[PDB]
RNA sequence: CCGCGGCGCG
């Protein structure tokens, strides 16, 4: 499946998730410290079994997110600072956000 | 195969701090060992505090004389900037500027250099006088140095001792030195071996897969790597609970490490022999070429 | 409509086990908080959701009270009079409505709690089974271990729970046991509610005495008393109901059909039933097995009697620790 | 390994290994197709010599892509060399409890003492630290512990003090030449990333002040302090062990 | 017209007038969410006894 | 404090069998708790043996014949232990 | 755990004693469902499990689930270690 | 077999292996 | 002065346009700025101003207590005609010497 | 994460 950025992590603070703009990028020139979150990036989990939770709590939402695997981007330990820039590439034919 | 890039350049302001790797120009490596107060360095009687302290060791040694006059220069060549300093300061009238200005770059021999300020200006003459407050610069060919008394009658235009050394006092002393010391302005560099980066500790963390030892580098937390010829360093002491504590559990027994550090928590500290599964890897390696290897006992 | 919520309720494997709106109740309650977390204002959400056709929807509790109780949709009697003179303390009416969240960060809040209250429905079901029958004999297997007690991740839709005391010390509920007994008391354990095996209890060891023969409960056994040590031993008067024999063979079985078979599921424990007959004598003397009596006496002016007996072989007579007298004057 | 995107690289001896089953599947139909003599015998061929190059990368058939014009790793790679199993695993291995950074000099600091940055007593003693204080009760678990110690609570630093009051530490130099090249010292705490050291023993470790870096390790058991303190103590060594000259002498 | 004029009501004696809106009822909660309002606040008529800059 | 083991030395004329017999004697203070022999200065107990060391009342054998006097006590205990359990049921 | 090393050419009869079965597919991993395939260079029955005391199939999860294997994979239900020298 | 690893092995080979 | 909140900014690397300076000229500058004060403590201070031309502390809007001691200490230059300059400036007492890194202590305003 | 080469330092 498709990896995808997103502003949504599972089971990490609202202080992690709040540097993350709604597109899931940090915003230009906000300090950050060591062990920090950048961009938050998750993969497909992959099915794999069903579960009564995913018989029914995602029919029951609807949300096809559902159950997916983290791969977001952490400050590096050690270093610390502040954000200069963000750049962005994206591949042609592909969908683009609003830092962009 | 890969939708997007995400690229960030985020910026560190970093200060010296000691223990960092610093040199001037003529070979003369150093490290910055400790920072202290102003008021601790020896100050002249002017009241003015020196800032690098050297060690004069190196000069006979290396052979490093040239430093010496450079640093010589250095200390001329400020004294003329200062008075400049001096004179702008007060708001003199501009002749009285380049006419003293006219004498300092007339001097020494006949060089191949003529200037005449009064060709030039006078606004930007002011303006070129207002760039020259922090010493006026000056500049020697490679294999054309200027010689020792060229030096001095620089410094006949300053109003600095002949010689070039400076009766100092300690802040902590308060009394003159029993020698006169030499005093300068040197040009220093710095140097991209930071002894930040350099910092690395690792108490506990990944492996390696292959093999179940730490891994190296600052980055993902390595840790430091033991050679073979500090092993027969410790094998020439009779260090033998040492090396097989070192070389079994914090290196190679899983099943080890992990009761110690049970145990260390609990405050014991009873090593636990094991087997090094590295050296069974290895065994299985053997074993894979078809050649029968055993252990024979307990 | 979504629909999506009426085939959630036609699931409906785990869905017809509780109420067919048992999702659209709980699971939507917790959809609810789920959302009010959520959102920064935390609303109290009494959810109106229904799973009639697929509208799903919401609605926020006023709460109202005289303070600032769940003050994001709080009420207060300030509005009282523009509340048609109903705003008081205690009342939780519909101060809003939600329409819809996908909110996929409340999806990560809906993994930690509305599965959470997926797990409180299976402990709902798990309750309804564990003790249904409010107190009888059943029985038990060990399958987790817990430290201080005795595990079991046993049917019943449920766990099970053994503690030291009430089931038997030296062979606790561990892997390779079973227990038997009656236990009244299913309360909510860790990870949803259990069961309870306590094969020590006089409802384990002491219930065996219409059990055990094959003529106790069909009222052919008068027991007259069933005193049993916690997985220890027994030695209690049991009778023949309308039937004038020996019974304490009955209550010890034929060649042993009730005398070490009678607390097998306890911990293997040994007993020894007593006798007893028509006079006031021999049930005296025989109260107390093992007993001899030489004489005997008793006062009916008071409440004590005279039960003599020897010492040489009647160790049990008296007792080191109360094995057959306390179990003989009852 | 799991590398970005799906993609997994492995080792050459998985190739190796695919190739050869693959030889050994096609000749064992042709076992069954009864094929002319000229056919089996460029297959056994192939077969054997693919089987030698899995045993012995290149020695004669050259198979020296793996990555283009890089050679396969084989079996005799995998043990001879420096890069092999002995010089490079056995005899030499990597260690946890350890550091590394740049000297400098302690003028006040006691010959049998060792200077020591703040940081990296915090970063490794942590197993003692967490010890003490479920000891002092300050804590409450492993998760408790480590939770505090990350936030830097000024109570730690008074417990981290009492361990390391009576504790040895060793000095290495990474080029290592000889028994002095090792020693042992009793630490005191200094702000910042450098290591202070007593200069005399500079001159035994002939290290100088340009730069040179060195590394710590720390003992655990009894035994290993007793050893320590026992014999690479300063103060034990004062005389060469090749000659009967000193090695204290101011420089 | 002050902030502590429409505090100097106190958390019952604000509702002088019915005309607001059902939303207005759900804005009030805001003035709750104020932690100066709808709570028993009483100025002594437009400022309270702690609201003095003297 | 203690900066040097030339004492220790000097006594027990084996640097190897010092650092052995040091090690067993920490190794009953600080697991099975008994006391120092000798009053601390806020010391963890390695440094404790050296100085029981060097004061001249602990070696190899003193430690031996401590230890082997303290399990037939302990043996001669469980025997008595055991006899008055047998003589509780009687 | 030993006092001597012993060094010696074997037989292929002790050698397959070693062994636990013989590989007989090229194939290392399936692909969008990254497990090993039957007798292929990784394999389960012939290795081991990837998880552990987890079957292929899945059907026991369990630390009391132990030495048994199960018949719709050849799988030992034991920690992924014994991987290391199988 | 060396250092203080002698002395135990002095008595390794003494008690067993002998 | 301890921090700074220049308005057209997002952190000290970048620039404004109308500036012929960067921002670390900036923080330089009001660095070697100094300023003297009697009654308050924590003085806030601000300036705005257009036009092209040197800017000194003086073009600094005045207090009660606070003054400057050289009044014509250069702080940018400006070159742009529609460039208007703004900001306000943070000024605390103390003693001795403390690096800004030490700030971070902070961690829950800043 | 797996390795090849390069550069630099000591
Ligand atoms: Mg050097
Ligand atoms: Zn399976």
């Amino acid at each position: 499946g498709p990896e995808e950025i997103t502003a949504d992590i599972p089971n990490v603070g609202e202080a992690a998730l709040s540097k993350l703009d709604e597109s899931g990028i940090v915003y230009i020139g906000a300090e950050v410290t060591g062990g920090d979150i950048l961009v938050g990036k998750v993969t497909p989990k992959g099915e794999t079994q069903l579960t009564p939770e995913e018989k029914l709590l995602r029919a029951i939402f609807g949300e096809k997110a559902s159950d997916v695997k983290d791969s977001s981007l952490r400050v590096p330990n050690g270093v610390s600072g502040t954000v200069i820039d963000v750049q962005v590439f994206t591949r042609d034919g592909v969908e683009k956000d609003k830092r962009a | 195969g890969v939708l997007k890039i995400v690229k960030v350049y985020l910026a560190v302001k970093r200060r010296i701090q000691p223990g960092d790797k610093m040199a001037g120009r003529h070979g003369n490596k150093g490290v910055i060992s400790k920072i202290n107060p102003i008021e601790d360095m020896p100050y002249d009687e002017n009241g003015t505090p020196v800032d690098i302290v050297l060690n004069p060791l190196g000069v006979p040694s290396r052979m490093n004389i040239g430093q010496i006059l450079e640093t010589h220069l250095g200390m001329a060549a400020k004294g003329i900037g200062d008075k400049i300093n001096a004179m702008l300061k007060q708001q003199q009238e501009v002749a009285k500027l380049r006419e003293f200005i006219q004498r300092a770059y007339d001097l020494g021999a006949d060089v191949r250099q003529k200037v005449d300020l009064s060709t030039f200006s006078d606004e930007e003459v002011m303006r070129l006088a207002e760039n020259l407050r922090k010493g006026m610069p000056i500049a020697t060919p490679v294999f054309d140095g200027a010689k020792e008394a060229e030096i001095k009658e620089l410094l006949k235009l300053g109003d600095l001792p002949t010689s070039g050394q400076i009766r100092l006092y300690d802040g902590r002393t308060g009394e003159q030195f029993e020698r006169p010391v030499t005093v300068g302005y040197m040009y220093m560099l710095k140097l991209n071996h930071l002894v930040d980066d350099k910092m690395h500790a690792r108490s506990t963390g990944s492996y390696s897969l292959v093999t179940q030892q730490p891994l190296g580098g600052k980055a993902q937390f390595g840790g430091q790597r033991f050679g073979e010829m500090e092993v027969w360093a410790l094998e020439a002491y009779g260090a033998a609970y040492t090396l097989q504590e070192m070389l079994t559990v914090k290196s190679d027994d899983v099943n080890g490490r992990t009761k110690m550090y049970k145990n260390i928590v609990d405050g014991n500290h009873q090593m636990e022999p094991g087997m090094p599964e590295s050296f069974n890897v290895l065994l299985k390696e053997i074993r894979s070429l078809g050649i029968n290897i055993e252990l024979e006992d307990e | 409509m979504n629909k999506e919520i009426l085939a959630v309720v036609e699931a409906v494997s785990n869905e017809k086990a509780l109420p067919r709106e048992k999702i659209f109740e709980a699971l939507e309650s917790a959809l609810a908080t789920a959302t009010k977390k959520k959102y920064e204002q935390e609303i109290d959400v009494r959810v109106q959701i229904d799973r009639k056709s697929g509208d799903f929807d919401t609605f926020r509790r006023w709460l109202v009270v005289d303070e600032v109780t769940q003050p994001t949709k709080e009420i207060t009697l300030e509005a009282a009079r523009y509340e048609d003179e109903s705003l008081n303390l205690g009342d939780y009416v519909e101060d809003q409505i939600e329409s819809v969240t996908f909110d996929r960060i409340t999806t990560q809040t809906a993994k930690q709690v509305i599965v959470q209250k997926v797990r409180e429905a299976e402990r709902a079901m798990v309750v309804d089974q564990f003790r249904e029958h409010e107190g009888e004999i059943i029985t038990g297997v060990v399958k987790k271990v817990n430290r201080d007690n005795i595990s079991l991740d046993l049917g019943n839709n449920a766990e099970a729970v053994i503690l030291r005391e009430d089931m038997l010390p030296r062979e606790n509920f561990r892997p390779g046991d079973r227990v038997r007994g009656v236990l009244y008391s299913v309360r909510p354990e860790a990870r949803g509610a259990q069961l309870f095996v306590t094969r020590s209890k006089p409802e384990m060891l002491i219930e065996l005495f219409r059990i055990e023969v094959p003529e106790i409960g069909e009222e052919v056994i008068e027991i007259k008393a069933a005193a049993r040590d916690p997985g220890s031993r027994a030695k209690i008067a049991v009778k023949t109901n309308d039937k004038r024999i020996d019974p304490v063979g009955a209550c010890v079985g034929m060649r042993g059909a009730r005398v070490q078979a009678v607390s097998t599921e306890l911990g293997g424990e040994r007993i020894d039933i007593v006798l007893w007959d028509d006079n006031p004598a021999q049930f005296v003397i025989n109260a107390m097995a093992p007993a001899d009596v030489a004489s005997i006496v008793v006062d009916e002016d008071k409440h004590t009697m005279d039960i003599a007996v020897e010492a040489g072989n009647l160790a049990q007579a008296i007792g080191r620790n109360g094995q057959n007298v306390r179990l003989a004057s009852q | 390994v799991p590398l970005d995107g799906g993609r997994f690289a492995t080792s050459d001896l998985n190739d190796l290994y695919r190739r050869v089953i693959n030889r050994n599947n096609r000749l064992k139909r042709l076992l069954d197709l009864a094929a002319p003599d000229i056919i089996v015998r460029n297959e056994k061929r192939m077969l054997q010599e693919a089987v030698d190059a899995l045993l012995d990368n290149g020695r004669r058939g050259r198979a020296i892509t793996g990555s283009n014009k890089r050679p396969l790793k084989s079996l005799a790679d995998m043990i001879k060399g420096k890069q092999g199993r002995f010089r490079q695993n056995l005899l030499g291995k990597r260690v946890d409890y350890s550091g590394r950074s740049v000297i400098t000099v302690g003028p006040y600091l006691r010959l049998h003492q060792c200077g020591l940055p703040k940081k990296m007593a915090l970063e490794l003693f942590k197993p003692f630290i967490y010890g003490k204080l479920e000891l002092r009760g300050l804590a409450t678990t492993i998760k408790a512990a480590k939770k505090m110690v990350e936030r830097e609570e000024a109570v730690v630093w008074d417990i981290l003090d009492e361990v390391i009051r009576e504790h040895p530490v060793l000095l290495n130099r990474a080029p290592t030449l000889h028994r002095l090249g090792i020693q042992a010292f009793e630490p005191v705490l200094i702000e910042g990333k450098a290591i202070q050291l007593h200069p005399l023993v500079c001159a035994a470790y002939n290290a100088d002040f340009d730069g040179d870096q060195m590394a710590v390790h720390v003992p655990l058991t009894l035994e290993a302090q007793l050893e320590a303190r026992a014999l690479m103590m300063s103060t034990n060594n004062i005389l060469s062990p090749a000659n009967g000259e000193p090695i204290i002498v101011p420089s | 017209h002050y902030i502590g004029d429409l505090v100097q009501r106190t958390e019952v004696e604000l509702l002088k007038t019915p005309n607001l809106g059902k939303k207005s009822l759900t804005e009030i909660k805001d003035v709750l969410a104020s932690r100066g309002l709808s709570l028993g606040m009483r100025l002594e008529n437009w400022p309270p006894a702690s609201i003095a800059d003297e | 404090a203690r900066v040097t083991v030339q004492d220790a030395v000097e006594k027990i004329g084996n640097r190897f069998d010092l650092v052995l017999v040091a090690a067993r004697r920490a190794r009953q203070m600080q697991v099975g708790g008994k006391d120092p022999l000798v009053p601390e200065e806020n010391d963890k107990t390695t440094v404790i043996a050296l100085r029981e060391i060097e004061e001249g009342l602990i070696n190899n054998q003193i430690l031996d014949v401590r230890e082997r006097q303290e399990q037939q006590e302990q043996e001669a205990a469980e025997l008595q232990a055991v006899t008055a359990i047998a003589e509780g049921r009687r | 755990e030993f006092d001597a090393i012993k060094i010696a050419l074997a037989s292929p009869d002790m050698i397959r004693s070693w062994s636990f079965g013989e590989v007989k597919k090229p194939e290392t991993i399936n692909y969008r469902t990254f497990k090993p395939e039957r007798d292929g260079l990784f394999c389960a029955r012939i290795f081991g499990p990837v998880k552990d005391y987890e079957c292929l199939c899945g059907k026991y999860k369990r630390l009391k689930h132990r030495g048994v294997i199960c018949e719709k994979c050849g799988v030992e239900v034991t920690q992924t270690k014994v991987r290391r020298e199988r | 077999p060396a250092g203080t690893g002698y002395a135990y092995h002095q008595d390794r080979m003494r008690r067993r292996a002998a | 002065v301890t921090e700074v909140e220049i308005d057209g900014v997002l952190h000290e690397y970048s620039t404004k346009e109308g500036v012929q300076e960067d921002i670390l000229e900036i923080l330089l500058n009001l660095k070697g700025l100094a300023v003297r004060v009697q009654g308050k403590d924590e003085v806030i201070l601000t300036l705005n101003k257009s036009g092209i031309g040197p800017v000194t502390a003086a073009d600094i809007t005045h207090d009660g207590d606070v003054e400057i001691v050289k009044p014509q200490h250069v702080i940018c230059h400006l070159t742009d005609e529609n460039a208007s300059i703004s900001m306000r400036i943070k000024v605390q007492r103390g003693r001795g010497y403390v690096p800004a890194s030490t700030r971070i202590h902070s961690e829950e305003d800043e």
